[PDB]
């Protein structure tokens, strides 16, 4: 398949795209939220072919000696090998890892999971969101499908109410339910860099041939809460700044769809 | 503390009754057969690959594919949060999900080779093993693997005194037995029986016959799964 | 060894077994138990050349959060690279792991170590019992010998006698010792189909040519608490109707020599 | 809670100025290249081997050498003791520092071989990414291993509404945003790039060009660290 | 805080004398060789394989056999139970037997291959390396290896004051000093020796020849449990 | 390079080695401590090119169950990638086990770092110390250069005041720094047997054609802490006594430049 670096590199040239994409079009995009009854959030996410399940699940817990002020976020990727031959089983591999540590940190410095309305009791009992993202078919830009589905299940999530009664000490969990304190609607929106071109959601077939990706991720108050450079190759500053400003674009689109699906569920 | 209710179950269901089971195959572009399953409130994905190169030779078998199987469930497919690896129980399902599928295969036909299955258990409800190994022969079956027959499954139990069909989380939880089985219908050779529990000789038996009648019934599933398949590429 | 198959299974076209048995007959049993005097419980059995040692060790701990009710049984079976050259240092494989989940649930099912009456204080301080199994020569048929091994080993265990003090609120652990609340006798009794034959205990060099196995564990009171097929093959109805049958009828004549060496022992 | 002090830094510094830098090159027996780099309280070695056997055939690329990166931390270098091994940061950091480095290599230059980076962090104190990437290049270098150029990296910030050069652990910590940025100085072709906190776009863009300038200003002493070891040979 | 009753030991035992001591060959079907010893209150197993098949070729040497040693305690084996799986006292008696097993294999005769030794140790109670490095000779013997010697190992050690033989749990829980050694007799060729503890030069050097004086004693039983072996096969 | 051992070998046979070495010379030495501020202690040491940096971190935890009255002393040595081709990534291998074992070993038995003198509340609150070797270059004598490191990073130590509040029952901490309890400064003196020469400190190159290798850890107040024969071979009684003999005058030899690089660095 070296072969094919060669096609897409022409096609390219030529403006076009192996499946007939302008370079900002996303593959038709399928986002269902409420999927896992069981858990307390969850979102299916179609790139595509490329499909993950986010689950949200959570807990009362311990929070952390220093942020007793805060509850608690956890964001971890399974790379199952089902969804990929590339994918093997065993612990994340740094692929796992880095998909994992970039969708949380957009999440958590946009502050779109707001941890300080997720406390019982402060330094004592806080609530403990673990975002667990399950990578049903790798067929590219796992990165964008990761945090749409992330965010879309975090927005879906009903955790049950909690009290603390003070007469008692004790902290009663209602059967009422609840949303997170999601404040916000982080997106990344990633482009790859074939030769001189950057192109936005690449397949699968585009990533094996890609020099580089790059990931921004953006809110609706037009910050930026993550960026990640990702695998080789270099960017000139104005494909940067040019990914920047397509990236906010994408992102309104990607979010009014996350929105819609979110509402479609509340039916 | 009450699981028949006056013959009937906690979900209304008689005590031979399935829960509704939906199947469908060809579901993932990336694996070479995949089989998506909703039983009760399980859902599972069968993924197979393919056969393709086992590495290394070390592993290779010279006159015959090996079987790997991968029963796994997401943190997120169970009550109780799950931290997701492997545990003692998921590697056990797997060793017999092996032996389930095994007999169906014919493993001389593709020398040197793995044949990969990966079971993700998305929302679990009890009967997992089962719903993953009725799907895994679906997407073996998917695969374009030859196969002897299909492997069908189902569980049956006994609560509150009674030999039942197909338990839920709640009838496992709070029953007196559960006893997986697994077959290959057309010769009725079982390829999988577990019981966990504790049941006289003539329980058991009935058991095991109760969820051979069950594993028919999800057979005729799979092969309507399978024809639904060829209505499919039929277009055209 | 694909010499072995052939002859094995004409063999038994015959009627025979490769070292004279018939097809319900063990190989010679030895049980031994009390032999790790720092334990508080062991056995060695030997089927035939099969050897396996259980050790049984107790110590005070916590119940589980959802049986405060009950004490702590844990099983493990360790498959050490001395007792056979197809065993590997390293965590347990999953031959260990299902040996050890299917001995543990004949016992934990039948309730033969009743863990409610292993309870100190609810909630708080329960017996703990590790079951540890160590396979030293691996000739076939180790199912059925860390089974017996372990229900043997439990029977020969003696704990330290515990007091709740009342006054104090403290545990006292006293010289005296008691046995373990053992109220049954679950045997494992185990078959290879090789053909269209079930022969019971297989050797070493019928597990290599068997189609399958399937283990029944039978207690005293004519009750089932697991039954196992292992390994591929298929089976009739039938013959596990008769595997069923005979089970009981072996593991009766095993638990009568499990009981001598449990007597033997306390001379 | 104060980090510019009217307008300059806890340690006396000006926005865009930088901690001060020591580098040197070859400074081990074992490995093929080497560089020391001290930059504010940062002590990171740079270890590379070799071109060397990959082992096995199966991890062999045909037409090229491949790139592998450990970045670690010493448990003794950080504030309260890491306990020993790669955590998910470090395994990351690794990931980006191998994508900064790639593509200054001429990797089919030495096929089916591995060039081996080790960053070992014996003090942290922020822009450790940055300069283990510096000292990378360094011991690639000194490695005599051919290059399209220098990496050189170096951070930018933003710190009470203000974007910095080159944030130190307080500001890192209690500031509002870390860009660390990698290039390739001679085309000006970023090779690292990534953003943690929160920044408008202009914030964002500003912070890379600021980044690049002292990374630009990395670069000149990367090259006379280069000389320096020039100076050292010819004698005589 | 007795163990020395004037001028007797705990167990009754002179300043200089062994625990009882059986050792046993040929133990277990499976292993090319075996030994069982009970040392005082050790109950340890030795196996050996083969010569073996080495794998991969990486880890193959061209012109020699590669020994293995894996020492191991069983949970059930030591007063409060042990989770299994090597610690890092495990790792190193591991490495320190294998040290003391080389010397007296002539690995340049089987090229290519491994000789896997395993102690196991089912029940312990001080002297557990040297008890294991006695086994493993006689083991290795028994696989029909060729050795320029046995080799027989024993333990001395100080306790209040006093240098004695072969330590149990208690001697060497609370003595001084532990120092085990191995040697092969015949040329009197140290090859294994470790000192924990406190000791003059004077003291050590005393403990060093006791401990070779028990050693030569076990040399004894090695040597006679052969004696037992060719004495079972001469029938007939 | 089996052509080295001949050469070595040869050479040794003259009386000679290969960098013009005695047999009981150490290669030039480079003691420094402070080297790492943040730690509590610190120690950068050159045996020739052997080079290996030592961290002393210390915080406040619970003692051993078994031990309230003593501190705790923890000792781990990573032999990192960078260090050696030889070094592999992943947990310590039997090399890194030994060499941690064998250094704290000489430590602890001879009481250098005192562990009674760092509670702070009997069985609760005590002083962990941990000792964390990073070898950065192999070049031979990872054993001696390992603990001259250590040794002279424990007197290079400032842990800082710790006060037991009686009134509050807290414990505060104090700005105020104070050194460890280190009261003896045992030093590991390694010998390379190669054929029937015993040589000190040897390079690596001697290490590849060495039979064995002798350790033997000694005193100020001449007292032996630790031997360990490690690899291979085999060695006389006298060859043992002559190391023993050698060990204590290298060992001094050693000492006085540990204590002057101590001094050095309170200027
Ligand atoms: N780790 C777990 N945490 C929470 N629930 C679990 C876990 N494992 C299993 N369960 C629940 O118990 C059910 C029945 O368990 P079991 O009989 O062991 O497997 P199967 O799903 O094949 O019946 C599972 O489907 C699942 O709902
Ligand atoms: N595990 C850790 N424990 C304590 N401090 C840490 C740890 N990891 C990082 N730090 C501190 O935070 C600083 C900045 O972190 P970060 O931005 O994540 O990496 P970089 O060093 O590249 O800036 C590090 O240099 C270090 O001083
Ligand atoms: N993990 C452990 N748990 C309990 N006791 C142990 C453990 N390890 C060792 N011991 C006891 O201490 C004894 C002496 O220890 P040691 O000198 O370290 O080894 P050796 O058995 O070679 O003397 C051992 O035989 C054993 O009885």
């Amino acid at each position: 398949a070296g072969i094919m670096r060669d096609h897409i590199i022409n096609l390219l040239k030529e403006g076009k795209r192996i499946d007939d994409r302008g370079f900002e079009d996303y593959r038709p995009i399928e986002i269902e939220v409420g999927v896992i009854e069981k858990a307390e959030g969850s979102a299916l996410v179609k790139l595509g072919s490329t499909q993950v399940l986010v689950g949200i699940k959570t807990s009362l817990g311990e929070p952390f000696p220093d942020t007793p002020n805060m509850g608690v976020m956890t964001t971890n990727v399974e790379l199952v090998p089902l969804a990929s031959p590339t994918f093997e089983p065993g612990p994340p591999d740094e692929r796992a890892i880095e998909l994992a540590r970039v969708i949380d940190r957009g999440i958590r410095e946009s502050k779109a999971l707001n941890l300080e309305k997720m406390v019982i009791v402060p330094g004592k009992i806080v609530r403990v969101v673990f975002i667990d993202v399950h990578v049903l078919d790798h067929d590219g830009n796992l990165m964008d499908a990761i945090g749409i589905a992330a965010i879309a299940a975090l927005l879906n999530a009903r955790v049950p109410k909690v009290r603390y009664n003070e007469e008692t000490g004790e902290v009663e969990t209602l059967d009422e339910t609840e949303p997170l304190p999601v404040e916000k609607i982080p997106v990344p929106v990633t482009f790859a860099k074939i030769g001189n071109i950057l192109v936005v959601d690449p397949s699968l077939d585009e990533e094996l041939v890609m020099d580089g990706k790059i990931t921004i991720t953006t809110d609706e108050t037009g910050h930026i809460s993550a960026v990640q450079k990702s695998e080789g190759g270099a960017f000139k500053l104005e494909e940067v700044m040019y990914a920047v400003e397509t990236a906010f674009k994408k992102a309104e689109e990607i979010r009014k769809l996350i929105l819609e699906a979110v509402e479609k569920a509340k039916q | 503390k009450l699981i028949d209710e006056n013959g009937r179950r906690i979900d209304g269901r008689k005590k031979y009754e399935l829960r509704p089971i939906k199947m469908e195959v060809g579901v993932l572009k990336n694996a070479n057969g995949s089989a998506y399953i909703e039983w009760g409130k399980n859902k599972i994905i069968a993924a197979v690959y393919g056969p393709r190169e086992l590495h290394p030779k070390h592993l290779q078998r010279p006159d015959r594919a090996i079987l790997r199987v991968r029963y796994n469930m997401a943190p997120f497919s169970v009550e109780e949060r799950k931290k997701p690896g492997p545990d003692r129980r998921s590697i056990e399902i797997s060793k017999v999900i092996k032996g389930a599928l095994e007999p169906a295969l014919i493993l001389e036909m593709f020398p040197r080779t793995a044949i990969d299955v990966f079971i993700e258990v998305l929302q679990a409800d009890a009967g997992t093993r089962v719903a993953g190994i009725t799907a895994a022969s679906l997407a073996l079956a998917d695969a374009g693997i030859p196969m002897r027959d299909l492997v069908a499954a189902c569980a049956a139990g006994k609560i509150e005194g009674e030999i039942v069909l197909d338990l839920n989380k709640e009838e496992d939880n709070y029953g007196e037995a559960d006893v997986p089985v697994a077959i290959m219908p057309l010769k009725n050779d079982i390829t999988l029986l577990q019981m966990d529990g504790y049941l006289t000789k003539d329980e058991f038996i009935e058991a095991v016959k109760l969820a051979i009648k069950g594993a028919k019934a999800v057979y005729q599933k799979q092969r309507e799964a399978l024809k639904e398949k060829y209505l499919k590429i039929a277009q055209e």
